[PDB]
RNA sequence: GAUGGGGAAGCUCCGUUUCAAAGGCCUGAUUUUAUGCAGGCCACCAUCGAAAGGGAAUCCGGUUAAGAUUCCGGAACCUGG
RNA sequence: GCUUGUGACGGCCCGUGAAAAUCCACAGGAAGGAAUAGUUUUCAUGCCAGGUCGUACUGAUAACCGCAGCAGGUCUCCAAG
RNA sequence: UUGACAUUGUGAAGAGACAUAGUUUCUUUACUUAUUCAAUGAAGCGGAGCUGGAAUUCAUUUUCCACGUUCUAGCAUUCAAGGUCCCAUUCGGGGCUGAUCCGGGUU
């Protein structure tokens, strides 16, 4: 039969992300040579709301070591940082929200964000409105640091690894409703054409796995292995349980 | 002794003599005479009735003109042929695609004057 | 003094925008420049095996610029010398009648590839330069095995373009004698001794021998400072 | 505004066509006091090298 | 959508600033003489894509069978030199 | 009053509502410039030039698309009592 | 998806046979030049040294860290001022130093 709405993504054609509006991308700093001796001042000139993120971003420009120039780079605001603010990035610089130190030079129990899987990367772990990362130990000889990310999971990273003191902002979004189709309906139009939602089970055999018959049910199991193929993937994949959770979940 | 001294990191083309065309041969043996000489401008005086009035009324001779000529070449062209001195230009595409020039004719000049000493009437 | 005045600039993170320096340890190279140093660093991190790791000893600059010397006494024709040797001897060979000499017997270096191997195999040289570059090695690197065999007194010598020069050809990748006149005979004898010794005589214990097999100096240090403290406490 | 003369473009005082004054009034202050803390700043760490 | 490139038997596919030696400006040096070099910057990498988006500057009167913010008249304004 | 324009405000957003050409300004102070005479064309006045293509008319119960002078379809501005 | 072979090289300990000399095979953990991944207008890498100074000296230094920027929504550019050496003192202009050595491995 047909090929499946979600084998359709792929292409990218009307599924590419609608992006005209947004800031530009958010990073840290190249990790040049200020960075990672000593520290560098910048004032955050702006905080500033990017279309269709959650968290606000803010404009921080810092003085280019080698030209006479102002290079500003942008941020994800982590919350409480504000406009005029002075932010330090380096190993030797000071342990405040809104800083940018590398996860081994701040003690365990730190709170930080958009942090770096490798050191260098500007940032990937943490960045969603309200996401953070916790330190939960250090080794040394090796200097690995180990961080709790939001999903649960626990990294070792390196310790040159740089992340951002404190929380990411605009937290919270998610306890209110969304009530009605409308607000979705702007909300998925600032990010791509992923709504709303055919169910399969409403769709015709060429169309879906969970397509026909003369009441709407799957047919069989909707727990579909890894080893499967495009065209076979929907459902619940590769679930290792299903249904109702109970009982505290909280990772140990 | 030892090595240079760059201040830049980025390496580019260094910038290096550039010899100009000294052919073994004449391109194209003999080079083409000018394509677009007054006789090739101006075409035709017109002498439409609606036409004829513009140098009876306004001082202004209608000619038809060569499609690849500019007001420039068109004003020039008729100070060449015809002894007058030329004011402005207007030009048109007619809808027969050729080209109508309508040039006005300084104050010292009659284009009526000028219409019959150049034969048409 | 007067109306002017010390004020230092102050160079040191965070201020100061940082001066001009000389950067060329960090310039981003053309691929051709990248590719030539990256070969040369790559033939001494792997270990070369012996029959190749011979070259690279050359002859020493000492010993070597004086058989430049000799050798550069036995240059081959000119043009305009072989012009001229030629009318020398059309004009008496076809009437003063000599038996195509009126021409003394010619003493000059050997070169050419072929020519020179063939030299060798029929024990005719008496000195054989074999050049340290030469990029398909291959041309060159059985030349030793060759002359040990023959018994043949050869010097890897540096210079390819250098063999070339006292041949008149831009480069050469061999150079040999094989006659040589009686005043020469001598020099010559010492020449080959040194040279013997440097070489043909060292043969088959560097025939043993690999080489390269050569750390970076970041490494090497991350070597001397790991294998000092580790064992001397 | 390339056919409108240069007092049209300004008013006097630094910065002007471009600072709202007020502002200036802050760059002024802001330079004066931050110079002159940056002589407190060293005398006292001058003192510091001789007396630890 | 060309380009150094990378795929592909190939028609061609991918990439667009991309693991590329990617260029041109202000004048000085010229007073054999016309433009070679002498500083220095700038490293931005094509181009096409809007007759509703951005955008230098014109109006009133009069005039034709049929043109008019376009012609005639008067009165302006922009851009380059 | 009506249409339209515009201003200072106020409501809404898990929506916060393009780009680039282009223009000007300021920070800077390389450099240049006077009394036996310099500096000034961002003040006034003055001189020259401004190419190429489109420009009629219909825009609809007959000028477009529906085999057609088809009761269909086809984007918009002005709007009296 | 899983195995094998090829790309595939260098140490080291450990298991395996001629049947308790080391050619060879694998397990392991080292290496970095192949291959791979990021980064940047390939800018400050590795090594040594000046100085500071904790340290306690078991002869004298064995070391280990340091080794220009944090009240402020300013300012930081003309190979840098200073100092020092040149040209034949013009007006301009150049070296060094300021800014320590060494290796050219961009990280
Ligand atoms: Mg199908
Ligand atoms: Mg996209
Ligand atoms: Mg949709
Ligand atoms: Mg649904
Ligand atoms: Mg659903
Ligand atoms: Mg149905
Ligand atoms: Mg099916
Ligand atoms: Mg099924
Ligand atoms: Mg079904
Ligand atoms: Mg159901
Ligand atoms: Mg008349
Ligand atoms: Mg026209
Ligand atoms: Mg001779
Ligand atoms: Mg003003
Ligand atoms: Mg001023
Ligand atoms: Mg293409
Ligand atoms: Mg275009
Ligand atoms: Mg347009
Ligand atoms: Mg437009
Ligand atoms: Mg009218
Ligand atoms: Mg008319
Ligand atoms: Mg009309
Ligand atoms: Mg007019
Ligand atoms: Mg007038
Ligand atoms: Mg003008
Ligand atoms: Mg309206
Ligand atoms: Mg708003
Ligand atoms: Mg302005
Ligand atoms: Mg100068
Ligand atoms: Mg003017
Ligand atoms: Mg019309
Ligand atoms: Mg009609
Ligand atoms: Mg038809
Ligand atoms: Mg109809
Ligand atoms: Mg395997
Ligand atoms: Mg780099």
């Amino acid at each position: 039969g047909r090929v499946i709405r979600n084998q359709r993504k792929g292409a990218g054609s009307i599924f590419t992300s609608h992006t005209r509006l947004r800031q530009g991308a958010a990073k840290l700093r190249t990790l040049d040579y200020a960075e990672r001796h000593g520290y560098i001042r910048g004032i955050v000139k702006q905080i500033v709301h990017d279309s269709g993120r959650g968290a606000p971003l803010a404009k921080v420009v810092f003085r280019d070591p080698y030209k006479y120039r102002l290079r500003e780079e942008i941020f994800i605001a982590n919350e409480g940082v504000h406009t005029g603010q002075f932010i330090y990035a380096g190993k030797k610089a000071s342990l405040n929200v809104g800083n940018v130190l590398p996860l081994g030079s701040v003690p365990e129990g730190t709170i930080v964000s958009n942090v770096e899987e490798k050191p260098g990367d500007r940032g990937a772990l943490a960045r969603a409105s309200g996401n953070y990362v916790i330190i939960i130990g250090h080794n040394p000889d090796e200097n690995k640091t180990r961080v709790r990310l939001p999903s649960g999971a626990k990294k070792v990273i390196s310790s040159d690894a740089r992340g951002v003191i404190g929380v990411i902002a605009g937290g919270g979004r998610v306890d209110k409703p969304l009530l009605k189709a409308g607000r979705a309906f702007h909300k998925y139009r600032l990010k791509r054409n992923s709504w709303p939602k055919t169910r399969g089970v409403a769709m015709n055999p060429v169309d879906h796995p969970h397509g026909g018959g003369n009441h709407q049910h799957i047919g069989k199991a909707s727990t579909i292995s890894r080893g499967a193929v495009s065209g076979q993937k929907a459902g619940l994949i590769a679930a290792r349980r299903t249904g109702l959770l109970r009982g505290s979940q909280k990772t140990q | 002794k030892a090595l240079k001294v760059r201040t830049s990191a980025t390496f580019r083309l260094p910038k290096t003599l550039k010899l100009a065309r000294a052919p073994k041969y004449a391109s194209k043996a003999v080079p083409h005479y000018n394509r677009l000489d007054s006789y090739k401008v101006i075409e035709q005086p017109i002498t439409s009735e609606t036409a004829m009035k513009k140098v009876e009324d306004g001082n202004i001779l209608v000619f038809q003109v060569s499609m690849k000529a500019n007001k420039y070449q068109i004003k020039k062209a008729v100070k060449e042929l015809y002894e007058v001195d030329v004011l402005k230009v207007n030009t048109l595409v007619r809808p027969n695609g050729t080209k109508k020039a309508y040039v006005r004719l300084t104050a010292d000049y009659d284009a009526l004057d000028i219409a019959n000493r150049i034969g048409y009437i | 003094n007067p109306l002017t005045h010390s004020t230092p600039k102050n160079f040191g993170i965070g201020q100061a925008v940082q001066p001009k320096r000389n950067l060329s340890r960090y310039v981003k190279w053309p691929e051709y420049v990248r590719v030539q140093r990256q070969k040369k660093i790559l033939s001494i991190r792997l270990k070369v095996p012996p029959t190749i790791a011979q070259f690279q000893y050359t002859l020493d600059r000492n010993t070597a610029a004086e058989t430049f010397k000799l050798f550069n006494k036995y240059r081959p024709e000119t043009a305009a010398e072989k012009k001229e040797r030629l009318t020398k001897e059309a004009a008496a060979v076809a009437e003063g009648k000599s038996k195509q000499d009126a021409s003394p017997k010619p003493y000059a270096v050997k070169y050419g590839l072929n020519h020179v191997v063939a030299l060798i195999e029929n024990k005719k040289a008496k000195l054989v330069l074999i050049a340290n570059d030469v990029d398909p090695i291959e041309l060159v690197v059985f030349l030793p095995a060759l002359c040990k065999k023959m018994g043949v007194p050869y010097a890897i010598v540096k210079g390819k373009a250098r063999l070339g020069t006292l041949v008149n050809q831009k480069t050469s990748a061999v150079a040999a004698l094989t006659e040589v006149r009686a005043e020469d005979e001598a020099a010559l004898a010492k020449l080959v001794s040194t040279i013997d010794a440097n070489f043909a005589d060292k043969y088959d214990e560097v025939k043993k021998h690999w080489g390269g097999g050569i750390l970076g100096n970041k490494a090497q240090a991350k070597m001397d400072k790991r294998a000092k403290n580790s064992d001397s406490a | 505004y390339a056919t409108v003369s240069k007092t049209h473009k300004t008013v006097s005082r630094a910065y002007g066509g471009s600072r709202c004054a007020n502002c200036v009034k802050e760059r002024i202050i802001r330079a004066f006091l931050i110079e002159e803390q940056k002589i407190v700043k060293k005398v006292v760490k001058e003192q510091t090298e001789a007396a630890k």
